[PDB]
């Protein structure tokens, strides 16, 4: 899983 | 005074790239307390992909979810890897900082945006974008080099590819190279004259795309050959000229600062585009 770094954040897996 | 200086800027790999060519390791980042190496261009680097031996995997596959695996982004929720140009802009439509960025830089930060440690790391993956499709794959495998062993080469399977670090400027275009030179001779600029390279290494080549393998052979490595200090920053045998005629390419390792006028000639950067010429 990752976390965008730019906004919005959001979680991707 | 030199006239071509702001003309052969863009050719001060050193100043422009700042980092390993062949193989780009030129920073390193921590996730979860481990440091790592990472490549940190500032130019992308036209037609380079990385060869896989033994295997018939290619390195544009996702990685294994080992052999059977390559070196992308496996399959995620939503499919962030790989995404076609369109697909990035319609992504990031509210983003006016980034929608309209150019399909390379945009490729750079949209794998960038990928954050591996779920606190803020400065960790942010390669990518390649493959202008035969238009789309950008991020790069799960930040390694280019291993002799599961593999090595990063100009070819012609990889001439619409373009390898893509995390520090990618946004105006590559303008700064960094991309097409050969068509009838011009790198020279270094000297009392009011550009003379020729004293001192090159000559490497026989069929055609300008085999010159431009060879230069990106030799070019800056961040990594020794058969596997910080290693770091080159963009140091090495980055530019060739190619002999069109006596089919030479003539490979040196010092930043050129003037063009001369030869129709048998063809001014090559390991950076460069194996075939396009302007």
């Amino acid at each position: 899983c990752w976390t965008t770094r730019m906004s919005p954040p959001q979680q991707i897996c | 005074g030199n006239p071509w200086t702001e003309y052969m800027a863009k050719y001060d790999i050193e100043e422009v790239h700042g980092s390993g060519i062949r193989v780009d390791l030129g920073e390193d980042a921590e996730v979860a307390g481990t440091q790592y190496r990472l490549p940190s261009g500032k130019c992308p680097v036209f037609g380079k992909g990385i060869i896989i031996e033994n295997s018939n995997t290619t390195f544009l596959k996702p990685v294994a979810t080992l052999k059977d695996g390559g070196f992308a982004f496996p399959p995620t929720n939503p499919l962030i890897s790989p995404m076609t140009l369109n697909g990035m802009r319609d992504f990031y439509k509210n983003n006016e900082y980034v929608k309209n960025l150019d399909e390379l830089t945009l490729c750079s930060r949209h794998a960038g945006n990928m954050n591996p440690d779920n606190k803020n790391s400065n960790y942010k993956y390669p990518a390649v974008y493959d202008y035969n499709d238009k789309k950008c794959h991020i790069l799960y495998i930040a390694a280019q080099e291993n002799n599961f062993c593999f090595r990063p080469a100009k070819d012609k399977l990889f001439e619409n590819y373009t390898y893509l670090s995390k520090n990618v400027v946004d105006n590559w275009e303008e700064v960094c190279p991309r097409k050969n030179l068509e009838n011009a001779k790198f020279g270094l600029w000297v009392d009011g004259n550009c003379e020729d390279i004293p001192h090159v290494n000559e490497f026989s080549a069929n055609d300008l795309f085999e010159c431009n393998k060879l230069v990106f052979e030799l070019s800056a490595s961040d990594q020794p050959k058969q596997y910080d200090r290693y770091k080159s920053h963009g140091k090495g045998y980055n530019w060739g000229n190619y002999n069109r005629e006596t089919q030479k390419c003539e490979i040196f390792n010092v930043k050129p600062t003037c063009l001369i006028n030869n129709s048998s000639y063809i001014a090559t950067t390991a950076l460069s585009h194996p075939i396009e010429v302007e």
